[PDB]
C-alpha cells in the first residue's frame, strides 16, 4: 500500500560519500530494503535503503548518480522496495532499473507494480519435472544438456562467450518458444543492448505496432553506479516471475552476467562500513548469488526457463564469482581462452562444463556413453599431447595416436561456429536439433569414418562434411 | 561565488553555510569545515587561489580532493563555493591547441577563453540515441585497418606491454584524418582529443611538436595529466577530454580520442580514495573500479541521424605487464570496450610490428567497420591467421604429414612482410586495397619473401607514377572492381618477375 | 626570505613515534613541506612539516635519528623548504641531506641556497631536441641508446648491475664532458660512497687543492632513517638543476637508486595515517617517482642529461618499483639474475631494455635492423633454446641451429666486461665507441664469419678477436 505512520517519513541527507546516502529521520524510521525518494531533485533518484545506523538514521545504496547531491537534501520515504509495473503492459518496452521507461516510448500503463524483492519459492513450491528442452547446439545441448526450468551458465572472462551465446541461444530459443521471454541486460555494453533492442525489431519479437511482442527489456548498465547493476538483475527478474505465477506461463530470462549482482557489492560492502573477504568482495557474495538466484525457478504454477551469464575475473575460475555461482547451474560451460587461440568456438571445455540433468534416463545410453567415452579419451588426450610424447605427436602408442585422430575430429565436431559469428567469416551457422547426430560422431571413437586428413574436418562438425570437404580439400596422386 | 570592496574579501568566509575554514589537510584531500551548502561535487575554492572538488559530504567535514600539490591549503584556509559539479572548458576553439586537465592551455599559445563548457559528470546516452557503428574510421595503418577495422562511435582498446607502439599507433591513426581535415566531404572529417595520463611533459612535448609537424595539431585538441599533477588531475583528465569530443558527438561533427594510459590513471587512481579513507578493495583499486572506466568509456557512443549522426571513437590505452591481458584494470577494461588491438613487445624486434595477438584480440564490432573493401580482402586476414597459431607453431616441426598442407603455412610468412606496418606515414585505404589486397588474391606468394617490403613501398611509387586510375575506382564504385582485379593483377604478376631471372 | 608571524612560529613535540614527529604550533601554523628546527638539540635535527592534522599541530617528516626527542621540546619554524646551498662554491665538496658539509672540509660558503621543493619545469619550458651521447658499451650504447638530457636506468635486484654500471658510465662519460657533474647516492652503501670519494681524488675529478672539480656529492643514504634517503636524491637534483638553469649548463647527475624515494614512502606512509597499498606501498608512489623525476630534465636554459639506478625488490619486476619507474628512462636495462649465471655482463636483457631514441634516423638503419634482428632471432631463440628441440640443441632445424651460433654469439658480442669489473680478473675492459662495429657484428647475422667454436668466442666481443683467440684455444688434426 505504501503509506507511512502519523509523523514524519522524511529524511535529511547527512551524509553522501560516492554510491553511498547516509539519511536521518526523525519521526518515521524507514526500513531496509525500502525504496526512497530524493527530493530537491531535477530528475529521479531513489535511494535503496541498507542499514539502520542508529541515531535516528539509514543507510541508503543510491540507484543513480549521487552527482550534486546536498547535505540537507530531503529524502522521501515511500513504503516499500523499488516496485516495477510489472505485467504484459511492459512487454516489448524497455524498462531501467527502477520501472522507468527507457526505450523512450512513454509511460508504462499498468494495473500494478511488483516489488523487487520478494520471498523466493518456498520449498514445497518447488518441482521436480525436469522435461527436456533442445537447444540444437553440439556440446552446449548433447555434451552438458540443458531443460525446462534449468539453469544455463557460461564461464568465460572477457569475450569468449556468454554474450554471444545468449544471442545464439536467442536464435535456437528466443526467436521460436511458447510464452513469452525476458533480458535483463547487467553490467555489460550499452551496444549491444541497443542493437539487441534493433535486432528484436529487426525480426518482429519486439513490435513497436500491433502487439505482437513476447519479450519484455529490462536493464542496468555499466554508464550507471553499482546499486542499479545491482537491482537491474532483480527487475529483469522481478518481470519473468509475475509473468510465471500470477500468469502462470513458462517464461524464460536472459541475465547478461547475472555476477554483476556481485559487482555491485564489490562496490557497495566496503563503503557501507563492512570487512571485506575473498579478494575483497563482501561477508555476503554466498547469501547475494543465493537469495536472488533462488528465484529464477518453476513452481507448482509456472516454469522459468532461464539464463544467465556469469564473469571470470582475471582468468581466474579460482575467484568466488564464476565458482560459488556454479552451484546454480543446472548446465555448465567454462569457455577457455586458451581455447580461443586453438579457434574451437563455442570455448565450451572438455571437463569444467558439467549439468544435472545428463542421465542415460533423459539425454540416453548411447549418447552419454560416447560423452563419458568422449572425455574419456579426451583426458588421457590432454596428458598425451603434453605427457609421454611431449608435443609432437606421431611417436609410438597408435592407441593415442588414435586419440590423436578421435579426439582432435571430436574437438572439431563439437565447435560449432553457428549465426551468431556470422560478423566474422559469414560461415556455416551449424545446428540442427539431433537428428543426424547418430551414425556420424558414434564412428569416430570407434574408428569408422575416423582418417581423414586431420584439419580437414576443422570448420564442421556433420561427419558427412569429412567427404563433402575431402574435395574442396584434397590429397593424393 | 563573490565578495566585497572593504579589502582582499572583505565579506564572504563568516557563514560557514557558503564557506568553510579547513579543518586538517595533508595530501590534498583537504578535510574542509563549514562548506555546508556544498554539493556532492561542486568544485570548491581555496584561500591559495586553488580548485578542488567536495568529494566526501559527511556530518561534520566535507573531505575535498585538492587539485595540484600541498604546500599553501593550510589548516584553516578559507574555502568558497562554485556551485557547480565538476565541469570544464570545451567548443571548437580548442582545437589546434594542448591544455592541462582542467580546461586550461598550456603550450604559451595564449588564451583560449572558451563561452560553451561541459561537465564531465554526463551520462552514457542509451539504447535509443545509439544506432549502429557504420562508416568506419581509417588509421591508415595498414596492419590496423585492413586486419583489425575500427568503426565510428566505438570504443577499441589498444594493449600493449611498455615500449610496444601503443602510442605510434595513436599517432598515425591521429595522423591520418590530415586530407579530410580540409578536404571536401565534411562528413568524412575527423577532429581528435589526444588525452595524456601520467607521461613526462616533455613526451608529450614530442607528440604536441611531432604532430605539429605534419601539422596534425592543426585539428586537434590535446590534454595533459603529466606526473607533476597531483593523481586527481590524472583522474579528472579523461573525463575532461570526453567532455571535448561530446561536442562533436552532439553537433553532427565526430572526434577520435585517444585516452592514454587509463591503466596509469589506475595507479592514479586508488590514491585519491585511499586518502579519502574510503576502504580498499583489490590491489588498492577502490571497488568502483569498474565505474571508472565504464561509466567513461561508455560515452563514446555511435550516433544516429535522429539524435544527429554523429559519434566519438575512443581507444584507451592500457600498459601490458609482461604480456598478461587479463589483470585486474585490464580484465575491468576489456569487458567492456569493443574491440581490443594487443601490442606485443615479445613481437616487435623480430619485425613483427604493430605486433597483434589474434585470439587474444578482436574487432568484436564485426564486418560492420571494414568496408567493402576488407570485406573483399581482409574477410580472410585475421581468422586466417588465429587457427594458424597452430600450424605456425608446429610446421617448424612436421613431416611425414599432409604433403600440400604447406600452402596454409605459406600464406602466412609471405604475407607477414606486408602485414607488418611501421612508419611516419598512413597509406589511405585504397592503398591498402592496393598492396594487402594482391596477397590475399595469392599472387606475390611464392616468390622467396624479404624482398616483400621493397613491393609495399614501391608499389604505391609505381602506383602514383603509373596507376592513378585504380584507387579512383574506389572512389567511384567504393570496392576493387572486376576490371581492377585485371589490372592489378597485370602489375603485381609483373612483380613477381620483376627481381626474378 | 623565511621569516614568520609576529607571533609564535615555536612549536612543541607533542609526539615522538619512529621517523615522525607530530609538532603544536600556538602562534604560526608552519606549511606543508616546510623545514623545522628542533630546539634543545645536541646536533642538527629538522623535521619536514608533511600534514596539518588540526588542533593546530602539524605533522613532520624527521630527517635524521629522533634519540632522545622529548615530547615538549621546542621546534622552529624556519619559513621554507629544506635549503641546500646551491652553486659552484659546492662542487667537489660533499653534501648531506640538509646541506651540512659530511667531507669534512668545512663551512660551504655560497652565495645563496635553493629550495629543494621547486616547481618543475612547465610544458613550455621543455625541448624536443634529442642530441646524441655516446657510451662506448654494445647493448648500452648500441643496442637500446642513450641521449642528451636523456634518463637511463637499469634494472636489477641486489647487485647484477646499477652501481657497478654508474661507475662505468661514469668512466665512459662523467671523466670527460664538458659542463659539470654530480652524484646523489640514495640508500645504498657508505663504503663505495667513500672509495667513489676517493677514487674522485686519486683522479683529479675532485681535487681538494686547486679548484678544479667538475662533480658535486650529495649524499644520504643507508645508516639514516627513511626521511633522509627520501629528500637526497632531491638534494643532489636541487644540485643539477641550479648548474643547468642559473648557470646554464649541460650537468649530469649520477642518482645511485632514484626509487630509494620510494622505499622512504614504504618506511614513512601507513605511520603517517595512511591507508597501504600495492604490496603495502602508498597511495602516492605513483606522484611520486613523478613529481620528482620530473626535474632532472632538459629546458630553454640548459640540458641535465641525468643518470639513475631503480632496484627490483624480491627480484619482481612485478613490484609497481621498477615498473612505475619505466616510463620515465629514456633507455632501459633490465639486468638478469638468471643471466648472471650465464655470465652475460653487463646483465642486460634481450627485450626488457626499451628507448625512446631508438630510430633509423639517430641510431641507424643498418644497425637498429641488425638490433630488430639480433632480437628476433633472440626471441624465436629463447622458445628454441627450450621449445621444440628441448635444452639440447643439435637436434634438426639447422634454421635455429644457426641461431645457437648467431644469437649465442650474440649474447657474448654484447657481453661488453669493461673496466668497472677490474676487481675480479682484471680482463680487458672492451669498449670504444662504435667504430670497428661495423662488418663485425653484421657478420654474424647473416652468416658471414659466424661458426668458430662456440664458447671460444664468449669473454670478448669485436669479431677481430675470433680468429685472435682461435690461436689462444685451437681445435685440429
Ligand atoms: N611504426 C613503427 N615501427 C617500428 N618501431 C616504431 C614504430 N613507431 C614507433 N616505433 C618506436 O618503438 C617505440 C614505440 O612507441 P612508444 O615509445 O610510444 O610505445 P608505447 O607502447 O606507447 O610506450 P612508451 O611511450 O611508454 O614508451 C618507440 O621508441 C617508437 O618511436
Ligand atoms: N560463435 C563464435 N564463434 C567464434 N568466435 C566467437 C564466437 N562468439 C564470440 N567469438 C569470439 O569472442 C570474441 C568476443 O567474445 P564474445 O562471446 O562476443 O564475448 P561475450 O559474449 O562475453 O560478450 C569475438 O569478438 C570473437 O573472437
Ligand atoms: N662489469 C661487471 N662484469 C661482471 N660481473 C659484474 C660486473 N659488475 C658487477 N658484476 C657482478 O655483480 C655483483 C654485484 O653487482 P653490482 O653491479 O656491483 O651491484 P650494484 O651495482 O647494484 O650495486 C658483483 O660482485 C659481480 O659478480
Ligand atoms: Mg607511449
Amino acid at each position: 500500500s505504501a503509506a507511512p505512520k502519523a509523523g514524519t517519513a522524511t529524511g535529511q541527507i547527512v551524509a553522501v560519500i560516492g554510491a553511498v546516502v547516509d539519511v536521518q529521520f526523525d519521526e518515521g524510521l524507514p526500513p531496509i530494503l525500502n525504496a526512497l525518494e530524493v527530493q530537491g531533485r531535477e530528475s529521479r533518484l531513489v535511494l535503496e535503503v541498507a542499514q539502520h545506523l542508529g541515531e535516528s538514521t539509514v543507510r541508503t545504496i543510491a540507484m543513480d548518480g549521487t552527482e550534486g547531491l546536498v547535505r540537507g537534501q530531503k529524502v522521501l520515504d515511500s513504503g516499500a522496495p523499488i516496485k516495477i509495473p510489472v505485467g504484459p503492459e511492459t512487454l516489448g518496452r524497455i524498462m531501467n532499473v527502477i520501472g522507468e521507461p527507457i526505450d523512450e516510448r512513454g509511460p508504462i500503463k499498468t494495473k500494478q507494480f511488483a516489488p523487487i524483492h520478494a520471498e523466493a519459492p518456498e520449498f514445497i513450491e518447488m518441482s521436480v519435472e525436469q522435461e527436456i528442452l533442445v537447444t540444437g547446439i553440439k556440446v552446449v545441448d548433447l555434451l552438458a544438456p540443458y531443460a525446462k526450468g534449468g539453469k544455463i551458465g557460461l564461464f568465460g572472462g572477457a569475450g569468449v562467450g556468454k554474450t554471444v551465446l545468449i544471442m545464439e541461444l536467442i536464435n535456437n530459443v528466443a526467436k521460436a518458444h511458447g510464452g513469452y521471454s525476458v533480458f535483463a541486460g547487467v553490467g555489460e555494453r550499452t551496444r549491444e543492448g541497443n542493437d539487441l533492442y534493433h535486432e528484436m525489431i529487426e525480426s518482429g519479437v519486439i513490435n513497436l505496432k500491433d502487439a505482437t511482442s513476447k519479450v519484455a527489456l529490462v536493464y542496468g548498465q555499466m554508464n550507471e553506479p553499482p546499486g542499479a547493476r545491482a537491482r537491474v538483475a532483480l527487475t529483469g527478474l522481478t518481470v519473468a516471475e509475475y509473468f510465471r505465477d500470477q500468469e502462470g506461463q513458462d517464461v524464460l530470462l536472459f541475465i547478461d552476467n547475472i555476477f554483476r549482482f556481485t559487482q555491485a557489492g564489490s562496490e557497495v560492502s566496503a563503503l557501507l562500513g563492512r570487512i571485506p573477504s575473498a579478494v575483497g568482495y563482501q561477508p555476503t557474495l554466498a547469501t547475494d548469488m543465493g537469495t536472488m538466484q533462488e528465484r529464477i525457478t518453476t513452481t507448482k504454477k509456472g516454469s522459468i526457463t532461464s539464463v544467465q551469464a556469469i564473469y571470470v575475473p582475471a582468468d581466474d575460475l579460482t575467484d568466488p564469482a564464476p565458482a560459488t555461482t556454479f552451484a546454480h547451474l543446472d548446465a555448465t560451460t567454462v569457455l577457455s581462452r586458451a581455447i580461443a587461440e586453438l579457434g574451437i568456438y563455442p570455448a565450451v571445455d572438455p571437463l569444467d562444463s558439467t549439468s544435472r540433468i545428463m542421465d542415460p534416463n533423459i539425454v540416453g545410453s548411447e549418447h552419454y556413453d560416447v560423452a563419458r567415452g568422449v572425455q574419456k579419451i579426451l583426458q588421457d588426450y590432454k596428458s598425451l599431447q603434453d605427457i609421454i610424447a611431449i608435443l609432437g605427436m606421431d611417436e609410438l602408442s597408435e592407441e593415442d595416436k588414435l586419440t590423436v585422430s578421435r579426439a582432435r575430429k571430436i574437438q572439431r565436431f563439437l565447435s560449432q561456429p553457428f549465426q551468431v559469428a556470422e560478423v566474422f567469416t559469414g560461415h556455416m551457422g551449424k545446428l540442427v536439433p539431433l537428428k543426424e547426430t547418430i551414425k556420424g560422431f558414434q564412428q569416430i571413437l570407434a574408428g569408422d569414418y575416423d582418417h581423414l586428413p586431420e584439419q580437414a574436418f576443422y570448420m564442421v562438425g556433420p561427419i558427412e562434411e569429412a567427404v563433402a570437404k575431402a574435395d574442396k580439400l584434397a590429397e593424393e596422386h | 561565488s563573490s565578495i566585497l570592496e572593504e579589502r582582499i574579501g572583505a565579506d564572504t568566509s563568516v557563514d560557514l553555510e557558503e564557506t568553510g575554514r579547513v579543518l586538517s589537510i595533508g595530501d590534498g584531500i583537504a578535510r574542509v569545515h563549514g562548506l555546508r551548502n556544498v554539493q556532492a561535487e561542486e568544485m570548491v575554492e581555496f584561500s591559495s587561489g586553488l580548485k578542488g572538488m567536495s568529494l566526501n559530504l559527511e556530518p561534520d567535514n566535507v573531505g575535498v580532493v585538492v587539485f595540484g600539490n600541498d604546500k599553501l591549503i593550510k589548516e584553516g584556509d578559507i574555502v568558497k563555493r562554485t556551485g557547480a559539479i565538476v565541469d570544464v572548458p570545451v567548443g571548437d576553439e580548442l582545437l589546434g591547441r594542448v591544455v592541462d586537465a582542467l580546461g586550461n592551455a598550456i603550450d604559451g599559445k595564449g588564451p583560449v577563453g572558451s563561452k560553451i563548457r561541459r561537465r564531465v559528470g554526463l551520462k552514457a546516452p542509451g539504447i535509443i540515441p545509439r544506432i549502429s557503428v557504420r562508416e568506419p574510421m581509417q588509421t591508415g595503418i595498414k596492419a590496423v585497418d585492413s586486419l583489425v577495422p575500427i568503426g565510428r562511435g566505438q570504443r577499441e582498446l589498444i594493449i600493449g606491454d611498455r615500449q610496444t607502439g601503443k602510442t605510434s599507433i595513436a599517432i598515425d591513426t591521429i595522423i591520418n584524418q590530415k586530407r579530410f581535415n580540409d578536404g571536401t566531404d565534411e562528413k568524412k572529417k575527423l577532429y581528435c582529443i589526444y588525452v595524456a595520463i601520467g607521461q613526462k611533459r616533455s613526451t608529450v612535448a614530442q607528440l604536441v611538436k611531432r604532430l605539429t609537424d605534419a601539422d596534425a595539431m592543426k585539428y586537434t585538441i590535446v590534454v595533459s595529466a603529466t606526473a607533476s599533477d597531483a593523481a586527481p588531475l590524472q583522474y579528472l583528465a579523461p573525463y575532461s577530454g570526453c567532455s571535448m569530443g561530446e561536442y562533436f558527438r552532439d553537433n553532427g561533427k565526430h572526434a577520435l580520442i585517444i585516452y592514454d594510459d587509463l591503466s596509469k590513471q589506475a595507479v592514479a587512481y586508488r590514491q585519491m580514495s585511499l586518502l579519502l579513507r574510503r576502504p580498499p578493495g583489490r590491489e588498492a583499486y577502490p571497488g568502483d573500479v569498474f565505474y571508472l572506466h565504464s561509466r567513461l568509456l561508455e560515452r563514446a557512443a555511435k550516433m544516429n541521424d535522429s539524435f544527429g549522426g554523429g559519434s566519438l571513437t575512443a581507444l584507451p590505452v592500457i600498459e601490458t605487464q609482461a604480456g598478461d591481458v587479463s589483470a585486474y584494470i585490464p580484465t575491468n577494461v576489456i569487458s567492456i570496450t569493443d574491440g581490443q588491438i594487443f601490442l606485443e613487445t615479445e613481437l616487435f624486434y623480430k619485425g613483427i610490428r604493430p605486433a597483434i595477438n589474434v585470439g587474444l584480440s578482436v574487432s568484436r564490432v564485426g564486418s560492420a567497420a571494414q568496408t567493402r573493401a576488407m570485406k573483399q580482402v581482409a574477410g580472410t586476414m585475421k581468422l586466417e591467421l588465429a587457427q594458424y597459431r597452430e600450424v605456425a607453431a608446429f610446421a617448424q616441426f612436421g613431416s611425414d604429414l599432409d604433403a600440400a598442407t604447406q600452402q596454409l603455412l605459406s600464406r602466412g610468412v609471405r604475407l607477414t612482410e606486408l602485414l607488418k606496418q611501421g612508419q611516419y606515414s598512413p597509406m589511405a585505404i585504397e592503398e591498402q586495397v592496393a598492396v594487402i589486397y594482391a596477397g590475399v588474391r595469392g599472387y606475390l606468394d611464392k616468390l622467396e619473401p624479404s624482398k616483400i617490403t621493397k613491393f609495399e613501398s614501391a608499389f604505391l611509387s609505381h602506383v602514383v607514377s603509373q596507376h592513378q586510375s585504380l584507387l579512383g575506382n574506389i572512389r567511384t564504385d567504393g570496392k576493387i572492381s572486376e576490371q581492377s582485379d585485371a589490372k592489378l593483377k597485370e602489375i603485381v604478376t609483373n612483380f613477381l618477375a620483376g627481381f626474378e631471372p
